[PDB]
RNA sequence: GGAUUUUUGGAGCAUCGACCUGGUAUUGCAGUACCUCCAGGAACGGUGC
């Protein structure tokens, strides 16, 4: 109800996902690591309690060995990522 | 009555006694085998008992097929493009045919994965040195007319027609 | 709010669901449930280092899907 | 003896594998009729014996009249009628 | 409630079934008692250990977390629950 | 006795090192720890195989990703 | 909805998590992504491990198979109900 | 949340096989609803011929895949 | 008619006795964390003091200290002392 | 619908199945992991490390 929604808003604003609340406040890009060693950097439009994220204008980079591996990357306009494959989410990336 | 996709779609496809998917098509009297590509490679054995097929040809590319049953027919000639259509063929049942010359089994050696063969009740087996010519033509066949190949038979096949 | 309600309100959209074991199925998603079960029609599936096959219908589970890719002509404000 | 749908075959070679013998029994009985089931047991009580269940008794009668004393795997096999009915024949 | 494959697995008790483990081991035996969480208790089981070495074990119990598949015998194909 | 939830609540601000199941580690000041074992740290350094690799700053690790969390 | 019940009792092929594919008549299903495949056949691809060797797929028929949802990845229709 | 039917394996010497190729043997002293077992006189067998005694071990349900009873049960 | 020994009671007895126990890792038979178990939780998460992770391959034990092992990675906890 | 059994992630060696040669006893009625044993060659293949 309303009290459960207020508790969920308090847990999203003051809990571990508050950095994710930084993704929807100032529209800052976050970097999420996947299970297949593919780091996706992008803004997060929608989130949930199960860490399911909706990314807009994201860039997914990974290492693929053909020797030395190359940094093959791709750019997706809109994407959705489940919380089961999310390993580490960084709020402020380096570059 | 010609064979089409309606006769193959209305046929009974089930599990055979050899734990493989087989479709029964007995009692059809099809003069030519065509339009057999509607199975979408979901069968391993195709039965063609009681048919009036004069030539075993016109088979589509099927990789899941592993057994061919052409028993009780009137096949006088054999096709040449059978190895390119069934690469995983292992069993061939050509019993009760109209093969008279030994040259009809020359495309039958084109199948490299063939191990089982049945040429019983045929006029080609009545001639002399038929099993030796069948062993010298296709050495990959291990069972010919419900009988295993022999080392002395292989030596007699390699010695003859030199 | 949960993200399953935003994914359940999607019909006749050409999406691309990338699975966990190197599989990616691109097709028109026709049905979505609360358990993230994606039922699509006329899809193309490409496995890990394999040829992309084409299937008339597919039903991927929720736990086997790793990521999703939506088209650019899809607003996220009305779906949330 | 009463004609039945299940036909038994004994006096065969038991040195071959069970799958190859089942494939040979399926290939040899495909000309007489539709083979519904092939019971191939290789235990000590029924070694070298097999059974083929047919849909009609006419195909079993033709297989008994045609393959009377047929050479299979270098041995003269004996094809006869079963003393008891089959399971799928009694269930259907 | 109870699922229809769960009811088919519960109705398959007393016959020779074959469970498959997560490590590739296939154990075939007579299912004595089953549970709703795919817990398979089988007697006269034949373990394979993903190498073909089938050893005869007695009173084996495989949990539902590692149970990948459960090959049921063909006698339960005419069950009214599957229709 | 020492339950893990007051141990995680009392470790806020202290520099802890969370080692994941893939061999990597993240050393930083713990900021947020809820009941679902979700960790959120600030000024975190990511290290691989006992050697420091980078500095990620604010980081958030889930429950099924961090293998252990020790004090430093 | 009832999208999973529309493809019931048809010749469907479900892809496993280990890479195998089980093709059979999925007659019964549940909420835990379980499947009851009558006359099922499992096909698993084998690695060539050479330069000139091809990739083969070993197929074995098991009959009625009860597949849990923890191993099933995706299911596709292959053939109509006979 | 139903407990497993581990009443026949109670106070009996069995052998369980954990994940990753691990295997142990001992007497089951209890049962849990989360498939967690307690093994007394636990002897863990590695890939070598030697076996390590543990005394009292507690195995979780997420790692236990199979357990064969070495007794009549 | 028989009594069953619960694993939670054994974990509470090991925490009260302050005995050094070693817990293995899920799908990893090389690394094992050995330490004094201070307490447990409902989700099988343990808190250890002066714990060290020892590898079976390299035969080296690196100290970690007061660690918090989750329940999803715990496989078997054996009492070493 | 997020806490261990299903759905918000543990990510050169051993064994088995075959292929080819000789001696050997069982001729027997049943719904199946696999069924007699010995000796010789192999330049067949899958799985785990």
């Amino acid at each position: 109800p309303e009290e459960l929604q207020k508790r969920e808003e308090e847990e999203f604003n003051t809990g571990p996902l508050s950095v994710l609340t930084q993704s929807v406040k100032n529209n800052t890009q976050v970097l999420i690591n996947c299970r297949n060693n593919k780091k996706l950097l992008g803004r997060v439009k929608a989130f949930d309690r199960h860490c399911n994220m909706v990314l807009e204008n994201v860039k997914e980079m990974w290492t693929e060995v053909p020797s030395k591996p190359v940094n093959k990357d791709r750019y997706i306009s809109k994407m959705f990522l489940r919380g089961d494959s999310v390993i580490v989410v960084l709020r402020n990336p380096l570059i | 009555v010609k064979l089409t996709a309606e006769l193959i779609e209305q046929a009974a496809q089930y599990t055979n006694a050899v734990r493989d998917r087989e479709l029964d098509l007995r009692g059809y009297k099809i003069p030519v085998i065509e339009n057999l590509g509607a199975t979408l490679d979901q069968f391993d054995a195709i039965d063609f008992s009681d048919n009036e097929i004069r030539k075993l040809d016109g088979f589509p590319l099927l990789r899941r097929l592993k057994t061919l049953l052409v028993n009780n027919n009137r096949i006088c000639r054999i096709g040449e493009g059978l190895d390119q259509a069934l690469p995983c063929l292992t069993e061939l049942i050509l019993t009760n045919n109209s093969l008279v010359e030994l040259g009809d089994l020359d495309p039958l050696a084109s199948l490299k994965s063939l191990t089982y063969l049945s040429i019983l009740r045929n006029p080609v087996t009545n001639k002399k040195h038929y099993r030796l010519y069948v062993i010298y033509k296709v050495p990959q066949v291990r069972v010919l007319d419900f009988q295993k190949v022999k080392l002395k038979e292989r030596q007699e096949a390699e010695k003859m027609f030199k | 709010m949960k993200l399953v309600r935003f994914l359940m309100k999607l019909s006749h959209e050409t999406v691309t669901i990338e699975l966990k074991n190197g599989t990616q199925v691109h097709g028109t998603i026709t049905g979505v449930d609360v358990s993230m079960n994606t039922h699509l029609k006329a899809v193309k599936m490409t496995l890990k280092n394999r040829e992309p096959v084409q299937l008339e219908t597919l039903s991927i589970r929720g736990n086997n899907i790793r990521y999703f890719i939506l088209p650019d002509s899809l607003p996220l404000d009305t779906l949330l | 003896i009463r004609p039945n749908h299940t036909i038994y075959i004994n006096n065969m070679n038991d040195k071959i594998k069970k799958e190859e013998l089942k494939r040979s029994l399926y290939a040899l009985f495909s000309q007489f009729g539709h083979v519904v089931d092939i019971v191939a047991l290789k235990t000590m009580k029924m070694r070298g014996q097999a059974f083929v269940i047919f849909k009609e008794l006419g195909s079993s009668t033709n297989a008994l009249r045609q393959l009377q004393g047929f050479p299979f795997y270098g041995k003269p096999m004996r094809i006869q009628y079963a003393k008891t009915d089959s399971d799928i024949i009694s269930k259907m | 409630s109870i699922g229809v494959p769960i009811k088919v697995l519960h109705e398959a008790e007393g016959h020779i079934v074959t469970c498959e483990t997560n490590t590739g081991e296939v154990y075939r035996g007579k299912l004595i008692e089953a549970e709703d969480n795919m817990n398979c208790q089988m007697s006269n089981i034949t373990v394979t250990y993903r190498d073909g070495r089938v050893a005869q074990l007695e009173q084996v119990y495989i949990r539902g977390s590692k149970i990948r598949f459960l090959i049921l015998p063909d006698m339960l194909k005419n069950a009214p629950m599957l229709k | 006795p020492l339950n893990p939830k007051p141990f995680l609540n009392g470790l806020t601000g202290k520099p802890v090192m969370v080692k994941l199941k893939w061999g990597m580690e993240y050393k930083g000041y713990l900021v947020s720890v809820d009941g679902y074992m979700n960790m959120q740290l600030a000024n975190t350094e990511e290290y691989i195989d006992g050697a420091l690799s980078g500095h990620l700053g604010e980081v958030l690790i889930r429950c099924n990703n961090v293998l252990y969390i020790r004090g430093v | 909805s009832s999208k999973m019940l529309q493809h019931i009792d048809y010749r469907m092929r479900c892809i496993l998590q280990d890479g195998r594919i089980f093709i059979g008549t999925f007659k019964a299903f549940d909420k835990h992504m379980n499947l009851i495949l009558c006359d099922c056949d499992e096909f698993r691809k084998i690695k060539p491990k050479n330069s000139k060797q091809a990739e083969r797929e070993e197929k074995r028929v098991l009959g009625l198979v009860l597949l849990r949802g923890e191993n099933l990845v995706s299911m596709t229709v292959e053939g109509p109900p006979p | 949340a139903h407990p497993p039917e581990l009443k026949k394996f109670m106070d009996k010497k069995l052998s369980l096989k954990l994940n990753g190729g691990r295997h142990v043997q001992g007497i089951l002293r209890g049962f849990d609803p989360f498939m967690n077992l307690v093994i007394d006189e636990c002897v863990e067998m590695a890939t070598s011929g030697q076996q390590n005694n543990i005394g009292m071990v507690v195995i979780r349900g997420n790692s236990i895949i199979m357990l064969e009873a070495l007794e009549r049960v | 008619q028989k009594v069953m020994v619960q694993p939670i009671n054994l974990i509470f007895r090991y925490l009260q006795n302050r005995s050094r126990i070693q817990v293995w890792l899920y799908e990893q038979v090389n690394m094992r964390i050995e330490g004094c178990i201070i307490g447990f939780d409902e989700y099988m998460n343990l808190v250890l003091d002066d714990a060290e992770e020892i590898h079976s391959k390299t035969k080296s034990r690196k100290q970690l200290g007061r660690i918090m092992l989750k329940g999803d990675n715990i496989t078997l906890l054996q009492s070493v002392s």
